[PDB]
DNA sequence: CAGGATGTATATATCTGACACGTGCCTGGAGACTAGGGAGTAATCCCCTTGGCGGTTAAAACGCGGGGGACAGCGCGTACGTGCGTTTAAGCGGTGCTAGAGCTGTCTACGACCAATTGAGCGGCCTCGGCACCGGGATTCTCCA
DNA sequence: TGGAGAATCCCGGTGCCGAGGCCGCTCAATTGGTCGTAGACAGCTCTAGCACCGCTTAAACGCACGTACGCGCTGTCCCCCGCGTTTTAACCGCCAAGGGGATTACTCCCTAGTCTCCAGGCACGTGTCAGATATATACATCCTG
């Protein structure tokens, strides 16, 4: 029944109406922050916000009082050391750098101390937002367990924006990804070479601490390539344009992402499932997808149930490759207990057999 | 009237063009003739591999470019923009070839 | 009961050839004898230097949206390094081109 | 019928290590030969001179290390020395 | 049989452009021609010495590369 | 030891300049000369100390200096050569 | 009134005196102190032969004289008689130390 | 114990008295002459080594030394030194 | 048998030692073998060059009314010869000084 | 300023030749063992480096007057850059040719190696003569009408 | 065009210390012989430099116009130089102590040398795809009323 789905998406477009004003005010203060960071004297001279779009399809967002942006910082010659032999977490070191690294105070010996650098970042950002009080904006510090510095804005009311540091490397897309992003037979090799000639990102996140080295672990980020593919979601790059054909790809992505969002939040035991799961599965579905006619809004419900079938078959055989790192496949029981995945399967069945009741809200 | 460019714009365009290329800027037949005529003083009935002459041409062009750089530096020093033989002579005297 | 050969570059964990450098050291009139750990050291150094240059070279190649490294890219790699340009200060590279620069007074 | 050896195999392996999607022309692979031969000759001449100054007859790791310290500038020498020492340590464990 | 006038004036202007030179006096060409002639005389003297020692008749690329390397102007890209 | 570059008095830079043949000297030339001499000395003493340490000695001999100069194209006759 | 010499005569006499001598023109204790302080950064508890320090002093004075010659040449080029740090910088840039 | 060392002082003295039978020489000048002779000896020997190595040979002959001298000395110094050397080799081979 | 010895420099007619040069050539790592006529060339050239320097040096020492060569006279010789100044172009002479030379623009 | 002409980076479509594999194989690299010689070590000497003290005077340091040189400004005129129309010859492709490089085999003269002599060259001792070194007059050279 | 101060050379005498000669000695070059091997010739192959011929067209060349830059002059104003007084600290001679280079003797282990064997690197042959080229657009910059 695609009419209710289309209208819930419209409901999000009226959210979007609220969040245009909310996002514009938060966006403007963060832009102001950007202008200010380039003038202050510190190790954070060139720190851009990473633009992944503004749409719900483009950014982290939930209930209207939290927004997310990515701040990038270019880093000198970086050498990575795998710490989680899955291929998802790294120790960071430097290379020769003959003139001088203006970051040596951020390192514990030869490894970059994420803890120290993040503490200095938090201190500088909080002081700088503290130095200009046009809009009522302050910083909140929760336990140092997830490295994000959240501002609380009293304009019009509570706006929180988690600022996530991302390291910018231009080097080589390290070997752990060598056969990631497999699209050669779907789109072409020229895009993949061009895409893989782009930079890659490193974000602070303490991998759960069955480990000595804490904070000093990093995760890979490919937000820009993912945004690019999503906004060229079709084998034809004319998708989402007037130059092309309306398809149900963005619609199916919102349908599954939003359905899972609502069902998983109402049964909170399963919160280890993050939005990256749906993006990875839909990346695999769009690459294996050979037909433009297999994604068209008149086929919203059939493409969606086919996608549902894809999700159940992915769950069944106990593996879902990270689309950029096939060697790091996050569907291992040591991070998601098999019984929890089967419980999710039952909850998914719950949604399928009841005629999408979670959408019957308002 | 038509589109007279001011003196110094085409010079900058040529600078930007020739600082981007890697080709050889001297004709090849004159260079080869000059090489053979110069060499016929030390020994007659000589022969040359083509690669040898190409290497000689590369080396000589690199040499002359590296010398024009210092000539330009001397010109800048003398509060000028035109290079003069005084500057070439100073360059070759400081470099140590005299 | 044989000991099927295991190259010395494998023992050192390198790609550069240890036996060929050993032979070149012996038949080169450098000393009367040659120690056992000298070729490992030298091959490690040569491999390090090669990787150090080639990475910046592939970077300069992939800056111009190119796939193969050409001599122009090698030259740009050499001159954009305040130590490699001091190590190779009096070397000329064929088809290398010049460094792009304009004097401020000429604008 | 005039078999002549070079370094291009190992250069290609190292390249495939650092940049496993990039090729190389045929002249650049000659330039890398010339570069390797130049550095080889420099290091070997300097180690020979060092052994002659110290009244020795053999060339050991210490001569190679001192030659590298004499020829490489700044943080290049530090990284080269660390590489060399790690390599020798790994070799002796055999 | 001058052949030194085969090093034309536009070629010299091109070499000056590549070196970042904007204006050129008119008496610069004959002097830089003499400089180049001196340089070539040195290099070719050494190259022909290396060639004669091998009791050959043709000049190879290795003779030039050695004659260059022995003046501190090593050249990569032509063998060796 | 501190402030020893100042022991290169101005009348001594002046005497070196006279031996160099110059007739009139600005007043800011002395700091430039101190800096150039300091970096030259650093570059030479680094190599002299490298030779000495390799030789496993604790005194710097004159041959170490002669070699450090020879390796820079500044051969020096009169100290053993 | 007594016997004021004009500026530039005593300078020429000193030029003529120091172009005839061969002595060392730098004091010895300051040079030795500077050498020991410089050397104590690469390795502590060093010792120096006197001949080594004497050689270092000779080499450094020869170096500085040879550099002042080119500085004078640059000064003459710039239509001056006073030497300026611009000229030293140009000299060291042309010589190749940068 | 006494550690005999070598130098070219005897031959420098013979050459001096043979070219200038009346003048003497200091000791530091003799040191400078030692450094000079060792320097250009080394120069010629290294150049001849390199030349012999380029041409696949394994012997240093008077031809190699001749062309190394032609490479190092400029103009007429090389011509007169080559004439001296060749004359000496002719005289020697005549036993 | 065993006729009286005769130095090789005696047959060549020189004052430089042929045996010491043969040994230094055989110990300097220059090649595996050393011909018999190579030390003759080398001793002749070294002797020629040193005599060629010493002639000018004694002339310069006499033109100063001195009968004893000092380093200053060797440098005067070297800087005065146009061809010896190209050979020892990158050589420093201890206690040598410079050549008295003032630019014409500086004279009164 | 504000448009207009021009120049340059940017997208497409096609083909190519230069690079990337793949195969056969041969020569050089690896494993094992021995015999020597280079290097590591321990002790001892004795050289030379470091450290101190006292006096002097030469050099440094500070001040000062002043003249000359650096530097700014203005004018001019000329020499070099830009653009156009001709013309020459460089470059390219193809053909043919042969001198000379490169390889292969033979042999011969020459250089390595060894053992014994012997004189040349090194270390030490002594001595005279070239050169500091001080005075003292000659003689340049600068500073004025 | 002088006339007097004031550095500077030159001669002369004293004295001192370093070169030149003598003596004792030791180890390295010479002689004489043996052996092995690098290189010199002589032939033969076959590449690749040389010479030619058309042909296209891009580049050099010559000329005109104009403008901006070097150069010359003038005038000003600091700032280095020459001189005079004070102070200080290198420098020399000296003495003292001790660290460490250098030599001897002793020992061991690592490398050359030999021999056997086999895998990696080279040469040859394909297959294909990065890039060069040509065409069409759009953006960027300079320029002038
Ligand atoms: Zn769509």
């Amino acid at each position: 029944e695609p009419d209710k789905l289309k209208k819930v998406l419209d409901k999000l477009r009226l959210k979007r109406k609220d969040i245009s004003e909310a996002a514009e005010t938060v966006n403007k203060v963060v832009e102001r922050l950007l202008r200010r960071m380039q003038k202050r004297e510190s190790e954070f001279k060139g720190v851009e916000q990473l633009n992944t779009g503004s749409y719900y399809e483009h950014v982290k967002i939930s209930a209207p009082n939290e927004f997310d942006v990515m701040f990038k910082l270019e880093v000198p010659r970086i050498e990575l050391q795998e710490y989680y032999e899955t291929g998802a977490f790294y120790l960071v070191k430097f290379k020769r750098i003959p003139r001088g690294n203006p970051l040596s105070h951020f390192l514990e010996g030869e490894v970059l101390s994420a803890t120290k650098m993040l503490s200095k970042f938090r201190k500088i950002i909080k002081e700088e937002v503290k130095e200009i009080k046009d809009i009522d904006v302050s910083v909140e510090k929760e336990k140092p367990g997830s490295p994000a510095v959240t501002l609380l804005i009293r304009n019009p009311e509570e706006i929180s924006v988690d600022i996530i540091l991302a390291l910018e490397s231009k080097g080589s897309w390290p070997i752990s990804t060598k056969e990631g992003l497999p699209i050669q037979g779907w789109l072409g090799t020229k895009v993949r070479t061009n895409l893989r000639r782009e930079p890659f990102y490193l974000v602070p996140k303490n991998a759960k601490d069955g480990n000595s080295f804490q904070g000093e672990t990093w995760r890979l980020s490919f937000s820009h390539t993912e945004k690019y593919i999503l906004n060229n979601h079709g084998i034809e790059k004319t998708c989402c344009e007037s130059s092309g054909a309306k398809c149900c790809r963005k619609e199916c992505l919102k349908l599954m992402k939003y359905l899972l969002e609502q069902l998983k939040k109402e049964f909170q035991e399963l919160d280890a499932f993050c939005s990256y799961h749906v993006k990875t599965a839909i990346f695999h579905m769009w690459t294996q997808d050979p037909q433009d006619s297999q994604w068209d809004p008149r086929n919203l419900s059939s493409c969606f149930d086919k996608l549902l079938a894809f999700f159940l078959e992915c769950l069944r055989t106990e593996k879902l490759d990270h689309y950029f790192i096939p060697k790091f496949n996050l569907f291992s029981q040591e991070l998601i207990d098999r019984k929890s995945k089967e419980f999710l399967s039952k909850k998914i069945e719950y949604e399928r057999n009841n005629g999408f009741p979670i959408f019957d809200k308002l | 009237k038509p589109h007279r460019y001011r003196p110094g714009t085409v010079a900058l365009r040529e600078i930007r063009r020739y600082q981007k290329s890697t080709e050889l800027l001297i004709r090849k037949l004159p260079f080869q003739r000059l090489v053979r005529e110069i060499a016929q003083d030390f020994k007659t009935d000589l022969r040359f591999q083509s690669s040898a002459v190409m290497a000689l041409q590369e080396a000589s062009e690199a040499y002359l470019v590296g010398l024009f750089e210092d000539t330009n530096l001397a010109a800048i020093h003398a509060k000028r923009v035109t290079i003069m033989p005084k500057d070439i002579q100073l360059a070759r005297r400081i470099r140590g070839e005299r | 009961a044989r000991a099927k050969a295991k190259t010395r570059s494998s023992r050192a964990g390198l790609q550069f050839p240890v036996g060929r450098v050993h032979r070149l050291l012996r038949k080169g009139n450098y000393a009367e004898r040659v120690g056992a750990g000298a070729p490992v050291y030298l091959a490690a150094v040569l491999e390090y230097l090669t990787a150090e240059i080639l990475e910046l070279a592939g970077n300069a190649a992939r800056d111009n949206k190119k796939t193969r490294i050409i001599p122009r890219h090698l030259q740009l790699a050499i001159r954009n390094d305040e130590e490699l340009n001091k190590l190779l200060g009096k070397v000329t590279i064929a088809q290398g081109g010049v460094l792009p620069n304009i004097q401020a007074v000429l604008l | 019928r005039s078999r002549k050896e070079s370094y291009s195999v190992y250069v290609y392996k190292v390249l495939k290590q650092v940049h496993p999607d990039t090729g190389i022309s045929s002249k650049a692979m000659g330039i890398m030969n010339s570069f390797v031969n130049d550095i080889f000759e420099r290091i070997a001449g300097e180690a020979s001179r060092l052994a002659h100054y110290n009244k020795r007859s053999t060339i050991t790791s210490r001569e190679i290390q001192t030659a590298v310290r004499l020829l490489l500038p700044g943080e290049l020498a530090k990284h080269a020395v660390s590489e060399g020492t790690k390599a020798v340590t790994k070799y002796t464990s055999s | 049989r001058d052949n030194i006038q085969g090093i034309t004036k536009p070629a010299i202007r091109r070499l000056a452009r590549r070196g970042g030179v904007k204006r050129i006096s008119g008496l610069i060409y004959e002097e830089t021609r003499g400089v180049l002639k001196v340089f070539l005389e040195n290099v070719i003297r050494d190259a022909v010495t290396y060639t004669e020692h091998a009791k050959r008749k043709t000049v190879t690329a290795m003779d030039v590369v050695y004659a260059l390397k022995r003046q501190g102007r090593t050249l990569y890209g032509f063998g060796g």
